[PDB]
DNA sequence: TTTTCTATGACATTTGTCATAATTA
DNA sequence: ATAATTATGACAAATGTCATAGAAA
RNA sequence: UUUCUAUUUACGUUUUAGUACUCUGGAAACAGAAUCUACUAAAACAAGGCAAAAUGCCGUGUUUAUCUCGUCAACGUUGGCGAGAU
């Protein structure tokens, strides 16, 4: 119904909790966690270099197919003619000279056809595994091909080295041009040719599309020409609807981020700490004109003041400061430095977007010489040379123009500039929209992890909306790791810091000879990281004594917590009980200022800034809290230090904020949402005592959520903080009255006690996901009359790869070797026994002797042996692809058959399943259907009557209900066995296994044969109420997909 | 801050000037104690205890294997990291899942390693298939994986993951 | 050279004196340190090092000894053991 | 180009060594 | 008586923290 | 903040065919046998679905409770629409 409520938001990386508060009475309404496996780029890695092979393939077959009609025109190729025997190579060089028979001549041609070679020797995408690079490569086989044609090398090759396939054959295609026209030239006077004939074989020859051309006509990942191009490359911006997206490292957007960077400096001077528009354009000319990368102490030089006073600047990893730099504008000086290139902002855009779009350089010089510049045709051809440009989509020229003008004229940041302009999406009428529209989250340039973990907390939005009308305020954080591969980095590291800092605290335990340590470790971490002094009074303290009189130091605040925010070590110091006291609700420098510290200001920055370059003891953010000379009383100063402690700066929360911001302001919805940082979070849940563990399964989720909304109202109960609020969604108290506002637990016990944690999974009906493991393994049959995999040993002269060992003297029946070739075991056996001892005696042996195991010959002239095969295991499932491969002696199979869905019937009391395979969903046009005689067939094979009841069907992750335990599908694991898997609701399986510290196996494998009495379907809503789905009387045989 | 220690700092590989950035102490003196222009011992506690700091770390050597498996056509690419190679097994069986290495390859090795026929219990391309007898061998006390062969579980399925090259880092 | 064990030896009973003699630093330093006219931070590794052995042997407490003893034809065996020597 | 690498030194300050002068029980 | 201990120096020779120099890639 | 696409090369897993290998009959021409180990050509490379001599085109990614009402669309079931319920 009607309720007041806060919404509060946990947008994990796998998960998105959502939590319900009552405005009033800090109540509980409802709570929950919306679950997806984890988005990759992998996976869409992997659809596109697929596609990007089929494609492939797919014109070498139609190179192919195109040269044979052809070939057939001129009569030269006919169906009754045998080009099986006819060697390609040998062809190619005779017909260098002489004649070639009419087969000859078609071998070679289709030969050259199936292999063109590389076209643009950089334009290669690939890694350098094989140890010889693209470029090199060709550049050798060139310095090869003086005097000789392709034909020629690649014949010496053969008969020399043994050998022409490999990574020694990579060629460029202009050789093989003039190859094909060579002999061509020839042959055309013995044949009946033309030179139409000629200069279409030629064309077949070099052919390809260029980047710029897509796939041909009728493609959904096509376009008609170049001006659709750019739009496609490029996209319309969300800011301003008709206009394109511009480049990134283009100039005028290269300006943007300099004067971003330039406002946010802070120089301590008795003029404006934030630069004005004049001496703004000073700095920007000569520094980042006339310097390739700038620096701090270049602009301290240029401005002469001191380079201490300048703060607040993006740093880099190492801690050398960052400036972002025009690095289009320096590589146009460095090449030509005229007056009339440099101060054109227009043709220096133009130049960059055609840099970033064109990749090849050809194209790049012909696009600058269409450009009616004054640009010379000397110049062109070094400047086309540039490397580097690579960004793609970034803000549309027509706004950055307009950011730039009011960057210039005012000392303002872009977030206060898109608020005062009221920038709004305008891809998508928010008007007309009745709920939040999950268009706008593809526009924002954001990781897929953090794109899908949007739509579904906006789909989740949308849910309790519609549920409990609409929300008052809405809390959303975005959790700090970008994608697992982090959070596993950042546990491990966390471990070796808890690891050292515990090696710390024991070997002073032993070294004290007092337990005293256990309860003091916070101290101690701040006593070396100060090194034993007072940073107030630069008084040495000793560790021991710290220990002795724990109550001689406190650990004191270096910015009081009522602006600061900050809780962190970093705002943390250890002090005199006095020094403390006398400190007050006050800032570092008018204390030490004042005459109540026994040290003077001066001495201590000096102090300061050398201890904090010396062991890396003091962070870059502590020595700007302790030097913060600006007056916290300030509402600007009070405002940074809430945006740089408690509101999320990050482009992906940000964005979502906007978003949210622009639909309830369009539909004229007082709705108030805000943002919380990452470690806010951590500091309630710490200072609430609610970290028992973190291993309770996803409830952890959840109940951060539900903290999360608890700040909103934390933050309006008292007036204090009550301005700060009005920052966040758009006096000066001691750290005492902090702890009264937000230590106190009451009321929020309600948050320990609540058990009815929705959960929920998404469920994934999705066709066509994948259908069998690609790895086409050979069969052979045995003398039982089975049928063995033979699985192909590999690698064997590597050092580390000791399987040919184990399998030797263990099952050497099983190497196909044994029986089929008996004397090269043999050979194979006596080198295994002499150099057992070595993890691989084959390397071993190759160490001493430089020999490969040569296969067993009389003449010693056999060939090296480099795989080996063996019998590895019998055939259960299978994918016979053996139709396709012709007059096949022995099966071709392939393995590990993806089910898609599994539906259960009840035939005379008895419950049975039978299990939709992917590869029985054929895709006709749009819609996907089940294909009937292969359902059909897979029912009977299950000895299944045609009376039989129909109870459900169960896709990925829908709730099953089997003797009354709920369990979610992952999917069935054999078939013929009647097993499905599961795994539990509430907490994966793994973790339920270490809270009882079992060592069963991780996966839950139930039975539905038989025992089984009964399997019903429940259902689970994006919120998670659970209701049970009664589903229709026939199996769904066309998903619309 | 054990002269022991720092004297292995200085004879490591690292630059001087890098270790001087991430120790905060001056790539001077640590160039000049390698010359040996400088004797650590006449070095200062305070500048002692920051290389020392330092090497504690780097004397810890934590390894990170990476697994770099490629599909057979060489196009699609899995990849997983971790501390131990038993981590290297947890996190592909997680983010890529089991069914991408060969079905049941974790029993069939710890079958194998505590010594059992594997043919008794059917194996199969589809592996144990006479799981009654698994969940036997399953409650005597197994001996568990040595986390030496977790790679091997890694280089004997060949359904997907056909090229497997692991990348060991000391650091 | 432990920061905490030197600390311990300065800020133990023993005579800055007898620390002195027995560590071979200066009586004249260890006063300066104990008066804080020093820092222990600015002092030379060889010397930091010194204090921190002469630090440990004092931590030698807890001892248990047992004494094995043969007749010489290795045949009769006696044995006895105590918490010091003595 | 340019940007870190070792090497060498400047300078203000602090060492280690080697003294005293005193002190107290 | 007296000896061990406790405070300050003097001085030659270092050290930390800044540079620069020239090179090297 | 770095996604989404685009063109291309070499490889690579597999079968058949050929040339080497191994073996037997055997003086062997050769006949075979074995299909093991190397090359070499051609063919297939997620099941398949369109299209129709085209520099041809889709198929492993995003979006997903279920049931329902009606509305509309594809085509009876799916949509899509909306409005509910569970």
């Amino acid at each position: 119904m009607k309720r007041n409520y806060i919404l509060g938001l946990d947008i994990g990386i796998t998960s998105v909790g959502y939590g319900i508060i009552d405005y009033e009475t800090r109540d509980v309404i409802d709570a929950g966690v919306r679950l997806f496996k984890e988005a990759n780029v992998e996976n869409n890695e992997g659809r596109r270099s697929k596609r990007g092979a089929r494609r492939l393939k797919r014109r070498r077959r139609h190179r192919i197919q195109r040269v044979k009609k052809l070939l057939f025109d001129y009569n030269l190729l006919t169906d009754h003619s045998e080009l099986s025997g006819i060697n390609p190579y040998e062809a190619r060089v005779k017909g260098l000279s002489q004649k070639l028979s009419e087969e000859e001549f078609s071998a070679a041609l289709l030969h050259l056809a199936k292999r063109r070679g590389v076209h643009n020797v950089n334009e290669v995408e690939e890694d350098t595994g094989n140890e010889l690079s693209t470029k090199e490569q060709i550049s050798r086989n060139s310095k090869a091909l003086e005097e000789k044609y392709v034909a020629e090398l690649q014949l010496e090759r053969l008969k020399k080295d043994g050998e022409v396939r490999g990574s020694i054959n990579r060629f460029k295609t202009s050789d093989y041009v003039k190859e094909a026209k060579q002999l061509l030239k020839v042959q055309k006077a013995y044949h009946q040719l033309d030179q139409s004939f000629i200069d279409t074989y030629i064309d077949l020859l070099e052919t390809r599309r260029t980047y710029y051309e897509g796939p041909g006509e009728g493609s959904p990942f096509g376009w008609k020409d170049i001006k659709e191009w750019y739009e496609m490359l490029m996209g319309h911006c969300t800011y301003f609807p008709e206009e394109l997206r511009s480049v990134k490292y283009a100039y005028n957007a290269d300006l943007y981020n300099a004067l971003n960077d330039l406002n946010n400096l802070v120089i301590t001077r008795d003029e404006n700490e934030k630069l004005e528009y004049y001496e703004k354009f000073q700095i920007i000319e000569n520094v980042f004109k006339q310097k390739k990368k700038p620096t701090l102490k270049q602009i301290a030089k240029e401005i002469l003041v001191n380079e201490e006073d300048i703060k607040g600047y993006r740093v880099t990893s190492t801690g050398k400061p960052e400036f972002t730099n025009l690095k289009v504008y320096h590589d146009i000086k460095d090449i030509t430095a005229r007056k009339e290139i440099i101060e054109n902002a227009e043709l220096l855009d133009q130049i960059a977007k055609i840099l970033t779009i064109y990749q090849s350089s050809e194209d790049i010089q012909e696009e600058l010489t269409n450009l009616n510049s004054e640009l010379t045709q000397e110049e062109i051809e070094q400047i086309s040379n540039l490397k580097g440009y690579t960004g793609t989509h970034n803000l549309s020229l027509k706004a950055i123009n307009l950011i730039l003008d009011e960057l210039w004229h005012t000392n303002d940041n872009q977030i206060a500039i898109f608020n005062r302009l009221k920038l709004v999406p305008k891809k998508v009428d928010l008007s007309q929209q009745k709920e939040i529209p999950t268009t706008l989250v593809d526009d924002f340039i954001l990781s897929p992890v953090v794109k899908r973990s949007f739509i579904q907390s906006i789909k989740v939005i949308n849910a309790i909306i519609k549920k409990y009308g609409l929300p008052n305020d809405i809390i959303i954080e975005l959790a700090r790791e970008k994608n697992s591969k982090d959070a596993q980095k950042m546990i491990n590291e966390m471990q070796k810091r808890n690891r050292q800092t515990n090696e710390r605290i024991e070997e002073i335990i032993r070294t004290t000879g007092k337990e005293n340590a256990k309860y003091l470790i916070e101290k101690i971490k701040l006593h070396d990281m100060q090194e034993g002094k007072c940073l107030y009074s630069l008084e040495a303290i000793p560790l021991e004594d710290l220990l002795n009189n724990p109550f001689n130091y406190e650990v004191d605040h270096i910015i009081p917590r009522s602006v600061s925010f900050d809780n962190s070590f970093n705002n943390k110091v250890l002090v005199k009980q006095e020094e403390n006291s006398k400190k007050g609700n006050r800032t570092p420098f008018q204390y030490l200022s004042s005459s109540d510290s026994k040290i003077s200001y001066e001495t201590f920055k000096k102090h300061i800034l050398n201890l904090a370059k010396g062991k890396g003891r003091i962070s870059k953010t502590k020595k700007e809290y302790l030097l913060e000379e600006r007056d916290i009383n300030r509402f600007s100063v009070q405002k940074d230090f809430i945006n740089r402690n408690l509101v999320d700066t990050r482009y992906a929360t940000r964005g979502l904020m906007n978003l949210l911001r622009s639909y309830f302001r369009v539909n004229n919805l007082d709705v108030k949402v805000k943002s919380i940082n990452g470690g806010f979070t951590s500091f309630l849940r710490r200072k609430w005592k609610f970290k028992k563990e973190r291993n309770k399964g996803y409830k952890h989720h959840a109940e951060d959520a539900l903290i999360i909304a608890n700040a909103d109202f934390i933050f309006k109960e008292w007036k204090k903080l009550d301005k700060a609020k009005k920052v966040m969604e758009n006096e000066i108290e001691t750290e005492q009255e902090y702890k009264e506002i937000f230590i106190t637990p009451h009321q929020i016990k309600h948050i320990k006690d609540f058990k009815d944690y929705k959960y929920s999974h998404r469920v994934d009906k999705k066709p066509n996901r994948e259908l069998i493991n690609d790895t086409l393994y050979s069969t052979r049959k045995d003398d039982k009359g089975n049928t063995l995999i033979v699985n192909n040993l590999n690698g064997l002269y590597d050092k580390d790869n000791d399987k040919l060992k184990k399998l030797i003297n263990k099952s050497p029946e099983k190497l196909l070797m044994y029986h089929h070739d008996p004397q090269t075991y043999q050979k194979l056996k006596l080198i295994m026994e002499q150099y057992g001892d070595e993890k691989n005696p084959l390397y071993k042996y190759y160490e001493e002797t430089g020999n490969y195991l040569t296969k067993y010959s009389k003449k010693d002239n056999g060939p090296v042996i480099k795989k080996i095969k063996y019998y590895g295991n019998k055939l259960n499932a299978h994918l016979d692809i053996t139709d396709d491969y012709p007059n096949s002696r022995n099966k071709v199979v392939k393995l590990s058959l993806k089910p898609y869905r599994f539906d259960v019937y009840l035939d005379n009391g008895v419950y049975k399943f039978v299990t939709v395979k992917n590869l029985d969903v054929i895709k006709k046009e749009n819609y996907y259907e089940v294909n009937s005689k292969c359902y059909e067939e897979a029912k009977k094979l299950k000895k299944i009557s045609n009376q039989a009841e129909f109870i459900a069907s169960f896709y990925n992750n829908d709730l099953i209900k089997i003797n009354g335990e709920l369990y979610r599908v992952i999917g069935v694991n054999n078939d013929l066995l009647n097993r499905i898997e599961v795994n539990m609701i509430d907490i994966t399986y793994r973790e339920y296994l270490e809270n009882m510290n079992d060592k069963r196996p991780p996966r839950i494998i139930k039975t539905i044969a038989s025992k089984t009495q009964s399997i019903k379907k429940y259902s689970t809503d994006i919120l998670g109420n659970l209701y049970e789905v009664k589903s229709k009387k026939h199996p769904q045989i066309i998903k619309k997909g | 801050s054990m002269r022991k220690t720092i004297e292995r700092l200085l004879n490591s590989e690292l630059s001087s000037n890098s270790i001087a950035v991430r120790t905060g102490v001056s790539q001077a003196v640590i160039s000049k104690l390698r010359n040996g222009k400088k004797e650590l011992g006449n070095l200062t506690l305070n500048s002692a205890e920051k290389l020392f700091e330092y090497q504690k770390e780097m004397e810890k050597v934590d390894t990170w294997i990476v697994y770099r498996g490629r599909t057979a056509d060489m196009n699609k690419s899995y990849i997983a990291e971790g501390s131990t190679y038993e981590e290297v097994y947890n996190n592909f069986v997680d983010k890529y899942g089991y069914d991408v290495l060969d079905e049941d390859i974790y029993e069939i090795q710890l079958l194998k390693k505590n010594g059992e026929n594997l043919d008794d219990y059917d194996v199969d391309s589809d592996g144990i298939n006479n799981y009654d007898k698994l969940d036997e061998f399953r409650e005597s006390d197994y001996v568990d994986l040595e986390d030496y062969d977790y790679r091997e579980l890694f280089e004997n399925s060949s359904s997907q993951v056909y090229y497997h090259e692991f990348e060991i880092t000391h650091e």
